[PDB]
């Protein structure tokens, strides 16, 4: 933007990085469309123009080669989802010139033999290869759009925001007492529809006028507003008819202990401890890891099928390093002395979510990853574990206290090239 | 803060 940005290219042109596809990331524009592309498509590219095929496909960047060159010394990369580039036939059907580049031009008096050739039951892109990306492109989300946030200032109670700035589907919400807020995704568990407090039984902070209209929404009837963000702008992992129509998926109980990503710190997983059961699914956890002081202000809304909640033990087995509770020590921690000690019960592991989605990431891709901890940022990271539905992303040239453990499926995830597609400020290893 | 502007 104003400021700059950064640039993949330098570390692309070699052999060891390694990008995630787009196709791992879901809420990414043209996630769809993308698996369609194939590493040997011809393409027309460049007032005119020439064919070149794409031999490598890293994130959203493509390396072109152009037709009728001997060597890769005037391959270059785009950004295939935003270049100036197009689908075979592009030219023919608008009347643009397709010119040989200058140093090619001697090799023919005549080119359209050469390139007939060279297209000739060829694949190129997608049938509507752009209008699917652009479609993806846009925010359910609209300028004005009052919604309920979780405050970041009391991560118990959520807060009446609204939708200030949108860069590439991922939201500003200024709280309305304030000129504070945060950057998060259209996506992600934290933002929630305009009654989603007063239904659920969540802690509301809100004008006297709004906190009339929900009460009088759950007495009578729902008022709705013009610029209310209502439910169907929101991503849910369920619906509400598992909770009133089929006997409700409810089974976490007040007081079991269990295990969960660290919302205040995401490189952290702790014991936490169910400390109230709302409505549909929705509950008040606890991390056991802060000082004995969160009564009601420092407690968490998780919703039992989160991906960020885990049976007591999943740390052990699967070579996490735990956070031990307050007071304990990591050498020594050890949830059967925590349990005997609190005289807690803790969690079987059938209340939990367990699904393993075909995510494709593995250790070492490159990614572009957002900083929950100061989330305009958006930055170079790198997957450095997955422990089944779950990363540990690394930020590239930051020390480890700075890692985070997301979803496969988080939408705080991005490919490579996603910034200057969606144009937002790119952040490099520092130096 | 800790992340400086870069
Ligand atoms: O996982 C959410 C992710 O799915 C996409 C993929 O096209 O869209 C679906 O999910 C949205 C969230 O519930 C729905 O509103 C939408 O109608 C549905 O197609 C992405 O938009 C989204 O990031
Ligand atoms: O702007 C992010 C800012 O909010 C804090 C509040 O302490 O955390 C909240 O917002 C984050 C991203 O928006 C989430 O990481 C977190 O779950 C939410 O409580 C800060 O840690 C952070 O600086």
């Amino acid at each position: 933007g104003a400021m700059g940005s950064y640039d993949w290219l330098p570390r692309l042109s070699k052999e060891n990085f390694n990008a995630a596809p787009v196709t791992c990331f879901p809420h990414a524009p043209g996630c769809e469309v993308w698996d369609n592309l194939g590493v040997g498509m011809k393409v027309e590219v460049e007032t005119s123009f020439w064919v070149a095929t794409i031999l490598e496909i890293k994130g959203y960047k493509a390396l072109m080669s152009y037709e009728g060159f001997d060597t890769d010394s005037h391959d270059f990369w785009v950004n295939l989802c935003n270049a100036e580039v197009h689908s075979v036939g592009w030219c023919a059907t608008r009347g643009k010139p397709l010119i040989p580049p200058r140093t090619i031009e001697h090799k023919y008096k005549d080119w359209k033999d050469f390139l007939v050739g060279r297209l000739s039951g060829a694949r190129t892109l997608p049938s509507n290869f752009y209008n699917k990306i652009n479609d993806s492109l846009q925010s359910r989300f609209r300028l004005g759009l009052n919604l309920e946030c979780v405050d970041k200032d009391r991560i118990s109670q959520v807060r009446l925001a609204t939708v200030t700035k949108i860069v590439g589907d991922r939201l500003f919400l200024r709280y309305f007492d304030s000129d504070d807020g945060f950057w998060c995704h259209e996506d992600s568990p934290i933002i929630h529809p305009v009654g989603w407090a007063t239904t659920v039984g969540h802690n509301l902070a809100a004008p006297q006028d709004y906190l009339e209209r929900m009460l009088a929404g759950r007495e009578a009837m729902i008022e709705v507003h013009e610029d209310d963000a209502t439910i169907e702008l929101f991503k849910m992992n369920f619906t509400f008819d598992e909770y009133y129509s089929d006997g409700k998926t409810n089974s976490f109980v007040e007081g079991m202990k269990l295990e969960a990503v660290d919302p205040l710190n995401l490189s952290s997983i702790c014991p936490a401890t169910v400390m109230a059961v709302l409505k549909f699914g929705y509950m008040m956890i606890r991390i056991d890891s802060y000082q004995p002081d969160a009564s009601g202000s420092d407690w968490f809304c998780y919703h039992e099928k989160s991906p960020c909640i885990f049976p007591a033990g999943f740390c052990s087995v699967n070579n996490i390093s735990v956070t031990p509770p307050n007071g304990y020590d990591s050498r020594t921690f050890t949830w059967e002395g925590y349990l005997s000690d609190t005289g807690a019960v803790a969690a079987g592991q059938h209340l939990f979510h367990d699904i393993i989605p075909d995510h494709g990431f593995e250790v070492g891709m490159s990614l572009e990853c957002a900083d929950l901890m100061d989330p305009r940022l958006v930055c170079v990271a790198t997957v450095a574990r997955v422990v089944g539905r779950l990363l540990k992303v690394h930020f590239d040239g930051w020390t480890d206290e700075y890692d985070q453990w997301l979803d496969c499926e988080s939408a705080d995830i991005y490919p490579v090239g996603w910034c200057v597609l969606v144009n937002h400020k790119l952040e490099g290893p520092p130096r | 803060h800790r992340k400086v502007l870069r």
